[PDB]
């Protein structure tokens, strides 16, 4: 059961570099690619993320895409960069210019065939293929446009697999790019049709995690990408280690999605605590559950207290009792009963895996389906409507070839997504 | 003499590990299948034959199949400690799970795996001379256990016909829960199980957690404890086939005595001397004390209170040092009690069994060593409360057709929900009518 | 029509052979059983 | 800092052990704890002597009666 | 709620009639065991 | 009780290496031809005589010839480990191959090498006192095997007359293929095999590959494995001449029992306990299980399904610890089965043989060690399907004269294609007519 | 004995080509009308007369007319392979189509052609001696089928009176559609068809597509496949009239047994062993298995679900090797089922038929060859849902007079729409009333 990863754009390539460092460390893979682990439990599922090259070596099942090779030279120069297969780096000769239309229509159609050829070469090698996993930002240029183009093509070629995405979205307080709302709106329009499950992360939430929980004085993008790589490697842990109650991406989707368009999720990872304080408090299931529902530890700007949970899933890693897990989830459901949708008798799924991440006694990753995600989309739609009434920068997109009708379709689809979440928030049994 | 065990999915394989650990340690078979006999004079007793067959070199191999759609747990059994005990063909594993969908197990994926399983069961049934039933262990909360268990029971029921099928089933606990879609899978499983099973044993994890907290002193139990208790129960019920005794009980006598009407086959289970090693030496454990223990609701492995219903039949299995006169005195005292009530059409409510072999003690176990034990299986109208709560949860969720698109996409007609829900409604009304006093005489 | 009678013929033959085999096995086991009882008595 | 998602008390420590290996190890399958204690040396010697004598007398009786 | 159209109204009406029929059959169930006196 | 083996071409010599390796190790002759004595007092024993003759000094030498047109493989045998076992004149090699042309082997090149071969076969037959047949191993897909095999069988049939000739033939597999011109060579090989052989057993590598993947656990088999299986089959069939047994079977009994009409002499072959060492200690292997195995299509060494036809005769060889009563009970159980059908004119469909010598285990081999085995050769109308696919491929190529100029250049008339194709068509009609029930009574 | 077939418009003529192909191949007449020179006709019996008449020279010609308003399809019949079978007078064609207008067919164009058709039918009917009905093939969605079918049935019904008229009718599927104006034409057709047809069988193309996807293995079906299925159904229903059997069934017993009230004459049809030629050889399929199959919704050739209604009458036709005791056991088992419900005024719900001639296999066909089949005609209240949804679509379009000006220009008062719509509303109320339990109050 093998997963194929796709990394697109600057953010995607950097997060991918940190993710593959974490995965190579957990399975004891040397930066030269040699297996150096010390237990068969590490080796028995190495196939899930690695292919075997001759005489010991392993190569990572990943596709790297970018329009200017600067990032590719940066990842190749990194400490684990050598592990990547040279033929898996695909690049053009001119940038996306932060424009969705260039990335989707002009350089996208020029490079996309070579990416589909590489993805098919990688897909057809698996004995049984599990879903694809993609990381990219929606605010950029090549990440949003070519990522959504490739997602559409892979959904045409492999409609029976799973499509899962990790996505970075523009912060409400400081913009990194002026035209972020257009790229975000067009990308959300593409994702709601093509994706099976989509997870969203705000950089502002990672800064609040770092400042309040870790008390870091001068955080850097390496810390944010480590938190993301930790949770990403955690979601798949039950696929690749033994446990008392196994779980799988399809089983998570089946328990989390009540209706097919409601596939946007919140993310969290529990054991976060500053290096000075950590000597003063031991890990235990009540502490993990209390931190798990605390909004300071959640990777979105929306707060759960303004919405209600339709469904949630918790995957536990470590040697622990099932009694504490079931009774904690019952106690949290009973004490905060107003925040759970009443027409579902139990909203939380639990799963238990025996092998924790290195250096932690126990760990849990949390995935949540909450209507407060509607608040993020409304803010982006507001900024989009403010620029569009005045045709603020539209000539770039129209000169590339976009029909204005595409902008009105994306606006209508995003408004309908916000409305459907709001309607399910205020639904009743009657 | 022989019985074949079928293990399905996650709960069934994990409970199988505890069961086969117990049967090996009780007979004396080593993890590699050999019996370390102390003398050559005399001959080795035939009691193993119910569960093991010997090769011409004297190795033992067990009469069981392990069925799963995901490989991980069976690969863990293949790589664990009992690797050499099981025959590799018996451990069957597919590539991918039924993802909590009954439809995916029954229509799309189990249809590919079912013919290999039937070929293995046929290969076992050809190597028998007195097969007298199938024992099945599975959970109805998950997708592959429900879907493949139903499809496989249907095929065995057509191929083998009259042979009996007794099930030990893990149902969704009344307030502890693990997955959102549990009501749909449990309803659809129960619809197939109603027509094609002779006796169904009901289990709830919340009851075994309560029993392990109150009687034993374990604050943080895990599935290995529950599975060891279930293995002890199965060993007690099957002991009547394997060892000498005053009053033996064949599985057909079990079916004849406990089931009054062909649909009324769901039974409650309890076990008496659940006690810790430190408490066991301060107290005597006479027959009357454990007989009084089996009727208290604190002893049950299903979360239901029998004071809200009526008993129809009880089957009491005693193993160890017991004398029939003490069993008679105990049953007469129970009959005197005012809080125990039987339906007026069942005057002779009890079946007894007495076996001489006392229960075995497992090195890492948590139960004390005791000279005698009693196990009870009983038919009671109180079980109607479990179905009423599953059906109520189904009605709340089905009112918005929650998650239904998964089931329709994997191959099932929407009509099957309504048919199963109407059949379970009829079973609830059957339990209402059978328990109604015959005050009207015409 | 003759096929059903022929199938019944093989079924009856197999049944009677099985019964005779079981009887022979019972006798052979019984002999050793009572011999070792006698040795225990002595 | 290198201590994000890690513990400074015992870093570089991975607990590569599953539940079943601890629960169904080779210690729990040992049959030496289920055997009743062995007799004393005098009783063993007397048991061998008595068994041999019984065998001899049974064989002698069988030979005398069946010739 | 989504915009009201002809097809959506037809589907909702037919589906509600379906649900009412199903509920009526659930609440009007007849027995199957034979407890009648000979 | 002597037999002479004739090996032709590449497949026949490579299969010969495995056969003679097995026969040496089974009798106990060392690679240098000497048999190390075990007992100081007593007769020497004489069982090798079927395959070996001893000199007055006690060296053993085998009754075989190796025939090839290219030197490489026979020179490898001359330089290999068994250099001293064979007499050097017996290993005959020409200068150049028949280049996948049957015409080149038959007309141009085999005529030069054939007279040395006939002189050696004559010198062997003069050194006999009981001869009961020639065994021939060849492939009909290649040029020298087809052309020189046909020419040599014709010369043998004139010179030796009544003596029996039993062929083991590798026919072109139904979808695995190695060369383009296989249909022409196989069609032309037909008449030679039809009028110049007494029983011909047909093998296809795709079936033996399937058997080695499914039953043994070999992911990447090579020809040495297939050749070792063929050697085991030949050893099982010739064991009846060499060792003590309850029911012996002479080679003439095969022809008498298996061939109803003189052209209907093509038979299917299968072998039962093909099993790996890890599975072998988990299972008993009784007579009824291996008898049930030889009738399953997963056991055959030829790619045809007998359920699409009717059996005319079966010959079952049991070797090892088997008792005749169990063989009779097994055959009666097979006769009971509804998916096994015999033509109504063949009521007594079986011939049995029982030998006490169990099958030998080869140090580098892949088969497990087992106490008993059964081998089957059977005549069935399903074999007609193999010819239909050969005829379709020939018709496709011959419709446009795809390669005929090579054959016409090497000496053959174009008329020979149509004549051979009509003879094989008549053989297909014979197999259609013989299997038709006698519903018409006059 | 005799029956006359009337084929109207495009669907009816194209289905007729498949029907007469099948009936020809089943009896054994050549495409030129002559019996084979090799057949011995041992029965020496007049089996053709149900569908054919013979000339004094022994040529056969069939009892059918082909009626169409456009030339192209009938010219295809005149120039095809069966050119010599039909008498040229039998193939009647007008000048121009009814352009999907019921009004054009009924008022403008069919009025010119109708007297030729009536004269042809008269010429057929005087040359008969035991005529027992008309078979009519048409679609109600198109213009000529609706308008000329209604006009011709009206004239036939006045002239011939009590004589039976049986229609096979393709109604517009509930979401697959081919033209915008289908609801208007189907309502106006159904108004005439209610009074002037004796039994009407309903088909929907989306259901036959679903059946061909699930049961057959056809990825890209076309109308020829559906027409081959229809031909098989018609051959199954009329075989009981034409060949020897245990329980024969004349066409007049259907009306007496199936129709409770004179308006309630619309019946559902389904067919059991729909299986593809490549596979399904292994399953023999007992009577009870195919009887269980005909009640599953995957077997029906009309898209309606009978679990939402109650059966009023069933007619079960078994064809092939079936024994009456097995039919009786199967029908009693069906009657036992709880998800199958009959109206309380119809206690004896079933009619059976058993015929010895197995179904014929057509050289280009897609069904497998099978020894037995069962065919069903059934009366059920579920059909009321199809009309109600058609009426809703009519109401939707008519609320804005979406196309009415074409119809008004071609000749109709607006009142005629409202009259027909009120009559179909009354038909809905009849289906409401027949399904009413109507307990006896006192
Ligand atoms: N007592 C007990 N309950 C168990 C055990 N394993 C799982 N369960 C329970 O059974 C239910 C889960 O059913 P599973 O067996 O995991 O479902 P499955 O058969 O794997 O079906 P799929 O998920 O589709 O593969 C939950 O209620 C678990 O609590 C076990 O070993 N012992
Ligand atoms: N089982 C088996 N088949 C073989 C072996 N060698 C070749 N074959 C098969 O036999 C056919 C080739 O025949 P060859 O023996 O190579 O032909 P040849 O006798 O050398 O004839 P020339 O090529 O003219 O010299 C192919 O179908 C091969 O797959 C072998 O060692 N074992
Ligand atoms: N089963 C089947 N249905 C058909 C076939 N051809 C057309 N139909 C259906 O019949 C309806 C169309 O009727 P037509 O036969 O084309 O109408 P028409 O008789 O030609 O009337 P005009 O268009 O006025 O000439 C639609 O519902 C089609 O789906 C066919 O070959 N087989
Ligand atoms: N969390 C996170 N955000 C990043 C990272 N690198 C870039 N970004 C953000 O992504 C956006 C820039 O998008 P970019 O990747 O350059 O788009 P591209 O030009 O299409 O590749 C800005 O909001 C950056 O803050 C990273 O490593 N982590
Ligand atoms: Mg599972
Ligand atoms: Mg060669
Ligand atoms: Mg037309």
């Amino acid at each position: 059961r093998e997963i194929v990863c796709v990394q697109a754009g600057q953010c995607g390539n950097q997060i991918g570099s940190k993710f593959w460092e974490v995965i190579s460390d957990e399975h004891g893979v040397d930066p030269t690619g040699t297996y150096q682990g010390d237990s068969d439990l590490q080796l028995e599922r190495i196939n899930v993320y690695f292919d075997e090259a001759t005489g010991g070596r392993y190569v990572p099942r990943s596709v790297l895409i970018d329009l200017e090779p600067g990032t590719m030279d940066s990842v190749r120069a990194g400490p684990y960069g050598q592990i990547f297969r040279p033929d898996n780096f695909i690049f053009g000769q001119s940038g996306a210019g932060n424009n969705w239309a260039k990335g989707h229509y002009t350089e996208g159609a020029e490079l996309i065939d070579s990416v589909l050829d590489v993805c098919c070469k990688e897909a057809e090698s698996c004995d049984c293929l599990q879903g694809f996993q993609i990381c990219h930002s929606l605010g950029g240029g090549t990440g949003s446009g070519m990522g959504t183009l490739l997602i559409s093509k892979l959904r045409e070629q492999y409609p029976d697999r799973i499509m899962m995405t990790f996505s970075i979205i523009p912060s409400p307080k400081v913009s990194d790019t002026v035209v972020e709302p257009y790229n975000t709106t067009l990308s959300v329009h593409q994702l709601v049709e093509n994706s099976d499950e989509s997870m969203c992360i705000d950089n502002e939430a990672l800064y609040d995690i770092c400042f309040r929980t870790l008390k870091l004085t001068t955080p850097t993008f390496g810390d944010l990408n480590h938190l993301v790589s930790a949770v990403v490697s955690g979601v798949t842990c039950c696929l690749r280690f033994p446990g008392q109650l196994n779980s799988d991406l399809r089983k998570l989707a089946v328990n989390l999605v009540p209706f097919p368009r409601l596939h946007f999720f919140m993310m969290g990872f529990a054991p976060l605590t500053s290096r000075g304080s950590q000597q003063y408090r031991g890990l235990s299931v009540p502490e993990l559950t209390q931190q798990m529902f605390d909004a300071k530890n959640m990777m979105q700007a929306a707060d759960p207290r303004h919405g209600r949970y339709l469904t949630a899933s918790a995957l536990f890693r470590g040697r622990m009792s099932t009694k504490e897990v079931d009774e904690q989830m019952l106690n949290v459901q009973n004490k905060n009963s107003s925040y759970f949708i009443e027409w579902i008798p139990n909203n939380i799924k639990s799963s238990v895996c025996d092998i924790p991440p290195k250096g932690l006694k126990m760990a849990v990753t949390f995935i949540g389906n909450n209507t407060c995600i509607q608040e993020m989309f409304r803010r982006v739609g507001e900024q989009f409507t403010l620029m569009f009434r005045r045709k603020a920068f539209l000539h770039w997109y129209t000169g590339e070839g976009m029909d204005e009708m595409e902008f009105t379709e994306a606006e209508s689809n995003m408004n309908d997504l916000v409305s459907e979440y709001q309607q399910y928030q205020d639904a009743t049994i009657e | 003499r022989e019985a074949i065990c079928i293990h399905i999915g996650q709960a069934g394989c994990q409970v199988g590990n505890a069961c086969w650990e117990l049967f090996c340690l009780e007979h004396g078979i080593q993890p590699d299948g050999a019996m370390p006999s102390d003398k050559t004079i005399g001959v080795e007793d035939d009691a193993f034959n119910t569960f093991f067959s010997e090769t011409g070199a004297g190795k033992h191999v067990p009469r069981a199949v392990f069925l799963d759609l995901e490989p991980t747990v069976v690969d863990e059994v293949r790589t664990g400690t009992y690797r050499q005990l099981f025959h590799p063909e018996q451990l069957i594993s597919g590539k991918e799970d039924a993802a909590n969908n009954y439809a995916r197990g029954h229509y799309t994926i189990g249809k590919e795996i079912v013919d290999l399983c039937l070929d293995r069961i046929r290969k076992l049934a050809d190597n028998c001379t007195g097969l007298q039933g199938f024992l099945v262990y599975h959970a109805v909360g998950g997708g592959t256990g429900s879907g493949l268990g139903a499809l496989l029971l249907e095929r065995l029921s057509v191929d083998y016909g009259k042979k009996s099928k007794l099930g030990y089933t893990v149902y969704p606990s009344p307030q502890v829960s693990t997955a959102v879609v549990e009501p749909y899978n449990s309803v659809l499983s129960t619809h197939s199980l109603l027509e094609h099973t002779d006796v169904a044993a009901m289990l709830d994890n919340e009851a075994i957690y309560d029993l392990t907290r109150r009687n034993l002193d374990i604050e943080r139990p895990t599935y290995t404890n529950l599975n060891r208790l279930i293995g002890q129960v199965v060993s007690s019920l099957t002991a009547s086939l394997r060892f000498d005794g005053a009053l033996n009980v064949d599985l057909t006598e079990f079916q004849t005595n406990l089931v009054p009407y062909p649909r009324i086959h769901f039974v409650l289970t309890s076990y008496a001397p659940v006690i810790s090693a430190e408490k066991a030496y301060h107290e005597q454990l006479s027959v009357s004390e454990i007989s009084n223990a089996v009727f208290e609701p604190a002893s049950m492995m299903t979360k239901c209170d029998p004071r809200h219903g009526k008993y129809m039949a009880c089957c009491l299995m005693y193993r160890g040092d017991v004398v029939p006169k003490d069993v008679n005195a105990a049953v007469a005292t129970i009959k005197t009690k005012r809080t125990i009530q039987f339906v007026d059409w069942s005057p002779t409510g009890f079946k007894c069994g007495i076996n001489y072999q006392p229960p075995t003690v497992v090195p890492g176990g948590d139960l004390a060593k005791v000279q005698r034990a009693v196990c009870m299986i009983a038919n009671s109208t109180a079980i109607a409360e479990v179905f009423a709560r599953i059906d109520h949860k189904f009605d709340l969720m089905y009112s918005k057709r929650a998650f239904v698109h998964w089931y329709v996409g994997e191959g099932m007609e929407e009509g099957e929900f309504s048919e199963a829900r109407e059949d379970l409604a009829a079973l609830e009304k059957d339990y209402e009518e059978v328990g109604a006093e015959s005050a009207d005489m015409d | 029509r003759q096929r059903e009678e022929e199938q019944r013929a093989r079924e009856q033959a197999q049944a009677v052979e099985k019964r005779m085999r079981l009887a022979a096995n019972f006798e052979t086991r019984s002999e050793k059983v009572y011999e070792q009882k006698d040795l225990m008595r002595r | 800092t290198p201590y994000v998602t890690s513990d400074a008390r015992n870093p570089h420590s991975r607990f590569l052990q599953t539940t079943n290996r601890e629960d169904y190890c080779e210690k729990n399958a040992d049959l030496r704890t289920l055997r009743r204690p062995d007799l004393g040396a005098r009783s063993r010697v007397l048991l061998q002597v008595a068994l041999n004598a019984a065998r001899e007398e049974k064989n002698a009786t069988e030979a005398e009666r069946k010739q | 709620a989504p915009k009201r159209t002809a097809e959506l109204l037809w589907l909702e009406q037919q589906r509600a009639r379906q649900y009412e029929q199903h509920r009526k059959r659930v609440e009007q169930q007849k027995p199957c065991v034979d407890n009648k006196t000979p």
